């Protein structure tokens, strides 16, 4: 197997929809948040607060 | 129509609750729960406001002195085995048990009679909540009881969504707030109970608004006839 170095770009791409691990985790949490919010269960303020 | 009311409840008022199905329409299994609450709301509105007043003819028989306001004794209801059906219903006026308050009582000719008057021994007394006692019944007479009427009851097992809910568009919000209050108040959760109380207060505010505007022409003054009666 070929191991790759762990660089800064593997954690954060410094973009909201980045290719990093933190960015992907944010996108995944935002997916659940959007799924809940599409059913008028939370307001925009609570969406941003969570 | 009932479909429009169900959609309105599903999206907008019963939204953040189970019965609303997240705004995708009321489920076909929760019908007997919105319909039970809808009947109560319609009864409340039709009793507090005069949205429907109707008359029923009661034919007097020689051997009957207590006449019950039940469809079992109706002339159009052919399913009942009652020997004497004294209610005189027509295809137009059907008397579907929709009696809320017996207000006025007349005779065949059209002369008003006293109701629940003790000193006058010619008055039509009301023993129970659905009975009419005629102490002096005559085989060749007929009554003309007029009452405040209820909305024809929607059966709990009703599935046809084309059944029309006959209320003015001004009371649509009052009925919807009442339904929301009744459905939100079943749970003992303090947070949900507070929302139920708020819905009840808003329903009582809509009713107060309609009373203040008199959208049903209920609290309208009449011509004064006291000087004529007193001999002025």
């Amino acid at each position: 197997v070929v191991i790759e170095p762990i660089t800064n770009e593997d954690l954060t791409t410094k973009v909201v929809d980045g290719t990093g691990i933190f960015d992907e985790l944010m996108t995944a949490a935002n997916a659940h948040l959007s799924a809940q919010w599409d059913m008028e269960r939370i307001t925009g303020t609570q969406y941003a607060e969570v | 129509k009932l479909s429009e009311l169900f959609q309105m409840l599903s999206v907008g008022e019963l939204s953040l609750i189970r019965t609303g199905n997240d705004g995708q329409g009321i489920r076909t299994q929760d019908y007997p729960k919105v319909i039970a609450q809808l009947n109560a709301g319609l009864t409340n509105l039709h009793a507090r406001f005069p949205l429907l007043e109707k008359e029923v003819i009661i034919q007097q028989y020689e051997q009957i002195s207590k006449y019950y306001l039940r469809s079992e004794f109706a002339q159009m209801n052919t399913t009942s085995t009652e020997k004497y059906k004294y209610l005189m219903d027509s295809p137009t006026e059907r008397f579907l048990d929709d009696v809320i308050r017996v207000e006025r009582v007349f005779d065949e000719c059209g002369c008003p009679l006293y109701l629940n008057n003790e000193p006058c021994c010619g008055s039509i007394v009301t023993p129970s909540f659905d009975c009419i006692q005629i102490v002096y019944p005559i085989e060749t007479n007929a009554l003309f009881v007029t009452y405040r009427a209820n909305h024809p009851k929607i059966a709990l097992t009703t599935t046809d969504l084309n059944t029309e809910v006959r209320i003015p568009a001004s009371h649509e919000k009052a009925l919807t707030y009442y339904i929301a209050s009744q459905l939100y108040s079943n749970s003992p959760n303090p947070e949900t109970a507070a929302k139920g109380v708020e819905w009840s207060q808003r329903f009582e505010a809509e009713c107060t608004k309609i009373e203040n505007l008199d959208l049903d022409n209920a609290h309208i003054a009449q011509t004064n006839v006291k000087p004529e009666m007193r001999g002025w």
